[PDB]
């Protein structure tokens, strides 16, 4: 597993969340934290931490 | 959550004062307990002979927040290590960047 | 008797 699209829309709910639209492709820094993951966006570049349920691997059904 | 090097635990707020005067560097931080309040710490920084105490709580959610003067939109953070961090960058609303850790 | 300052963030 490498890359992760997102499901749903998300606004940052902190200053060091991403906010991220639906379709919106990520690479993960980290996922050892339980539903929160540290991670870059490679539509903006930016990294921070997004909700481990609005991903899912990008070969997805 | 909170594992970071200046978090020292459940120390007096003596004891805090004392670690931070030994530096003798303004700027010199850390993190404790409060001495009675649960769930609430307290960031302490030492600037021209006084250690300055921020108060620092989780909401519901989870999030981390340091006390903020009536007027100014509170700034939340997942990781204390990111509220950190934030602070150590100039002209952030607090009286001197944390500059020197002083750990546990 | 006390060198703490019980602060608030301005920004």
């Amino acid at each position: 597993v490498t890359l992760f699209v997102a499901l749903y829309d998300y606004e940052a709910r902190t200053e060091d969340d991403l906010s991220f639209h639906k379709g919106e492709k990520f690479q993960i820094l980290n996922s050892s934290e339980g539903d929160w993951w540290e991670a870059r966006s490679l539509t903006t570049g930016e990294t921070g931490y997004i909700p481990s349920n609005y991903v899912a691997p990008v070969d997805s059904i | 959550m909170d594992a970071v090097a200046v978090y020292h635990g459940k120390i007096s707020r003596e004891t805090g004062e004392k670690l931070l005067l030994a530096t003798g560097l303004d700027g010199s931080y850390l993190l404790r307990d409060s001495e009675s309040v649960p769930g609430v710490y307290c960031l302490c920084v030492l600037y021209h002979g006084y250690i300055y105490t921020y108060r620092v709580s989780q909401t519901e959610t989870g999030s981390w927040s340091a006390e903020t003067a009536p007027g100014v939109h509170k700034r939340y953070f997942r990781k204390i290590k990111n509220l950190i961090s934030a602070f150590q960058k100039p002209d952030q609303g607090i009286v001197i960047p944390l500059q020197y850790p002083v750990e546990k | 008797k006390s060198l703490t300052i019980y602060a608030q963030v301005q920004k």
